[PDB]
Formats: structure tokens, C-alpha cells, sequence
């Protein structure tokens, strides 16, 4: 702003941004599967006593 | 000793164990020594790995069974004393040797040496204070009760006819042969 009103080779009026408009896993469920879940916690504490 | 006493059926192919007073001996199991056949790697494989019964029986592709009573005649010595250990256990005894009074059984021409090993056993790993090695025919002349009569076995490595007389056989008219359907 200041330097546009230092050089006179600079045109006015000028919106210099101009965009334009704007506005705003399924087989873990599969039958045949025997899909298991684990919770490690509970069976690394439980094997973890397996002292091999 | 005043204890219920062991009975050890010496089965060839199938070996079996029990007390006095019962009809059906009270631990079966055949014989067999069944060794492993892998290596233990996850936490969670057994550990002595020459297992018999149930772990046999289950994991029967991961035991490398063998036999001892070749030819009626037990080569396994020291595995099949751990086989009666196995049956000393919390499985089958549940006891000790010096508690029970222990019966052995014996089929018709059998070496003095198989005998006095097994006796070396008796008393000196095992302690039973009261054990004899008794025969089989008579025995199954005790459960038929009759006097004079032919026993014939039918095992895995053993046949034998036994021309008994009163439960007591001419000990020169009996054969034995030791082979069947192993
Ligand atoms: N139902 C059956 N039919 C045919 N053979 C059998 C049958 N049951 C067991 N056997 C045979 O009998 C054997 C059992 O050995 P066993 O008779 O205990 O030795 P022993 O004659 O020293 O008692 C097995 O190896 C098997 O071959």
C-alpha cells in the first residue's frame, strides 16, 4: 500500500486475489469370515507367564 | 503292605494297569513310547516332549512313536519305567511304588534277564514292598474259573497257547511265539 502510492507506474482498484467458488473395512462384516478381534493386553498378560 | 494292590496287565500291544477288587483295569493306555518329532519355538510348547495318551493319541503327527515291548519284550527299559512313572502320576497312581503293592504279570518262556531287570526296577528306582511277577495265562483262567485249560493271547508280538492244568500248567507243554498284528 504505501509503495503503491510511491511509484506512479502502479494501477487502482485491484482485488489482486481472485479465486473462484467453494462450498464443503466392509468385509470385517463378511459372513464366511471367523474375523477375531484380540485385546492384547489380556492374553500377553495371560501367555505371559509362560516362561519358556 | 495294607494298601489296595497294583495290578499290571503287561499287555504286548495294548499294556494296561488297575487294582485289586475292580474288573476293568483303572488306567489304560497301550504300549508305546511316543518321542517328539519337531522344536519348540513359541512359548507355549511342551517340554519333555516324549509324550503318551491323550497328547499321543491328539498329536499323533507330531510324535515319533516308537514301541519297546519288541517281541513281548520291553528294549525301552529306562522310558517304559518313566511310562510307569507317568502312570505314577497325577494321571493314573497318583501314589508311590513303597505305598501300593504292585502284581506283575508274565507271558509263557520269557528270558530270566527281562525279569531281573524289572525286579532291579522294583526295588531299586521303584521301592514296592509287596510285588511279585506273577504270569498272565492263570490269570485269564481266574477270570474264565476254570481248571484245565488252553490260554491263547492275542496280541501285537506275542502268542502263546498255555495247556493249563488247575491254574497250574505244564511248564514244557506250552509254545510261545512272538509275533501278531504289529
Ligand atoms: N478289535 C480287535 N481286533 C483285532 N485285533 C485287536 C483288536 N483289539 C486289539 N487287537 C490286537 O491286540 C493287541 C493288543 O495287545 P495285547 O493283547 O494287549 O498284548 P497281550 O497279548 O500281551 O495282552 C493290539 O496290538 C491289536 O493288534
Amino acid at each position: 500500500d504505501p509503495k503503491y502510492a510511491d511509484l506512479p507506474g502502479i494501477a487502482r482498484n485491484e482485488p489482486d486475489v481472485y479465486e473462484t467458488s467453494d462450498l464443503p473395512q466392509e468385509e470385517l462384516t463378511s459372513t464366511s469370515v471367523e474375523h477375531i478381534i484380540v485385546n492384547p493386553n489380556a492374553a500377553y498378560d495371560k501367555f505371559k507367564d509362560k516362561r519358556v | 503292605i495294607a494298601n489296595q494292590p497294583v495290578v499290571i496287565d503287561n499287555g504286548s500291544g495294548v499294556i494296561k494297569a488297575g487294582f485289586a477288587g475292580d474288573q476293568i483295569p483303572k488306567y489304560c493306555f497301550p504300549n508305546y513310547v511316543g518321542r517328539p518329532k519337531h522344536v519348540r519355538v513359541m512359548a507355549g510348547a511342551l517340554e519333555g516332549d516324549i509324550f503318551i495318551g491323550p497328547k499321543a493319541e491328539e498329536h499323533r503327527g507330531l510324535l515319533s512313536i516308537r514301541y519297546p515291548m519288541e517281541h513281548g519284550i520291553v528294549k525301552d527299559w529306562n522310558d517304559m519305567e518313566r511310562i510307569w512313572q507317568y502312570v505314577y502320576s497325577k494321571d493314573q497312581l497318583q501314589t508311590f511304588s513303597e505305598e501300593h503293592p504292585v502284581l506283575l504279570t508274565e507271558a509263557p518262556l520269557n528270558p530270566r534277564k527281562n525279569r531281573e531287570r524289572a525286579a532291579e526296577v522294583f526295588f531299586e528306582t521303584f521301592n514296592v514292598p509287596a510285588l511279585f511277577i506273577s504270569m498272565q495265562a492263570v490269570l485269564s483262567l481266574y477270570a474264565t474259573g476254570r481248571t484245565t485249560g488252553v490260554v491263547l493271547d492275542s496280541g501285537d508280538g506275542v502268542t502263546h497257547a498255555v495247556p493249563i492244568y488247575e491254574g497250574f500248567a505244564m511248564p514244557h507243554s506250552i509254545m510261545r511265539i512272538d509275533i501278531a498284528g504289529r
